[PDB]
């Protein structure tokens, strides 16, 4: 029932694909929202 | 108990006309009663002027409360009125009562004054 | 604005007979009512408070019918000091303390 | 003022407590004691004994 979201947030210079190396994720924020997650979608900005 | 009025018996016209009840039969500091003044003018009908409550502040009629204060002295166990800008119409009867107001609308003179006749002309 | 009407200006009865005076406020609220009686030169005198109470020293024969918008006093057995003006007075919120026009008693 | 105290005026507050199967926001000082130092105590921080 708890929803727990890590986070890490770092400068990459690769232009292009997923960079190889080693980050540790710190904990960002335990949520017990307490409902079933089966799937999901992700949010974009747009720039008129 | 008993209340006494007292004051000048002539106003001329445009001009204050002050009064003063001294009541003795208890005590004007009793957080249980107000204090009020009703005149009649001769041949008429009555009319309530205010009510004084202890701490300081009263209530008036919806006509008069422009040109009228009242005033209270619990060391003196006496209240006073105060009639601005006198004219012929106050030529008048008027009584200081005792008032009683237990619930809202409950609001009845327990026992009045005497009265003194103050007859404003020039 | 509540305005009272008292009613008859004039009332004719003799000692013995009971009379009936009317205190009818505007049509607005209701509550409580006071009646005074006031004989030629004296100081108005308490009657009846809260719709039907008789005051310190009323006697029996002094009632009052206190009911909705309309009141009414009642003298069961007029005696011969019991003539005089008769006010009603009320307590609203605007204006406070009315009086009423007041009933003459006069023996027929 | 010149009423009973039956029709004398009176602020209340009352106080109601939601308890839901939600994480509990609302909690007690927890009686905060002062920290001592260089002596054999009987120590809790944030519920750890």
């Amino acid at each position: 029932g708890y929803f727990k979201i890590y986070s890490k947030h770092t400068p990459i210079n690769l232009v292009r694909g997923l960079p190889q190396g080693f980050s540790a994720l710190e904990p960002l924020v335990d949520l017990p929202i307490g409902i079933n997650i089966t799937r999901f979608q992700t949010l974009h900005i747009s720039y008129l | 108990v008993q209340l006494v009025e007292s004051g000048p018996g002539l106003v001329k016209p445009s001009e204050t006309l002050s009064l003063t009840c001294t009541v003795s039969g208890g005590s004007i500091s009793s957080s249980s009663h107000y204090w009020g003044w009703i005149r009649q003018p001769p041949g008429k009908g009555l009319e309530w002027i205010g009510s004084i409550y202890y701490s300081e502040s009263a209530y008036y009629n919806p006509s008069l409360k422009s040109r009228v204060t009242m005033s209270i002295d619990t060391s003196k166990n006496q209240f006073s009125l105060k009639l601005n800008s006198v004219t012929a119409a106050d030529t008048a009867v008027y009584y200081c009562a005792r008032v009683t107001e237990p619930r809202w609308t409950s609001c009845y003179f327990d026992y009045w004054g005497q009265g003194t006749l103050v007859t404003v002309s020039s | 604005e509540i305005v009272m009407t008292q009613s008859p200006a004039t009332l004719s009865l003799s000692p013995g007979e009971r009379a009936t005076l009317s205190c009818r406020t505007s049509q607005s609220v209701t509550s409580y009512l006071a009646w005074y009686q006031q004989r030629p030169g004296q100081a108005p005198r308490l009657l009846i408070y809260d719709a039907s109470d008789r005051a310190t020293g009323i006697p029996a024969r002094f009632s009052g019918s206190g009911s909705g918008t309309d009141f009414t006093l009642t003298i069961s057995n007029l005696e011969p000091e019991d003539f005089a003006v008769y006010y009603c007075q009320l307590r609203s919120n605007w204006p406070p303390i009315t009086f009423g026009q007041g009933t003459r008693l006069e023996t027929k | 003022p010149t009423y009973g105290v039956g029709y004398q005026p009176y602020r209340v507050v009352v106080l109601s407590f939601e308890l839901l199967h939600a994480p509990a926001t609302v909690c007690g000082p927890k009686k905060s004691t002062n920290l001592v130092k260089n002596k054999c105590v009987n120590f809790n921080f944030n519920g750890l004994t």
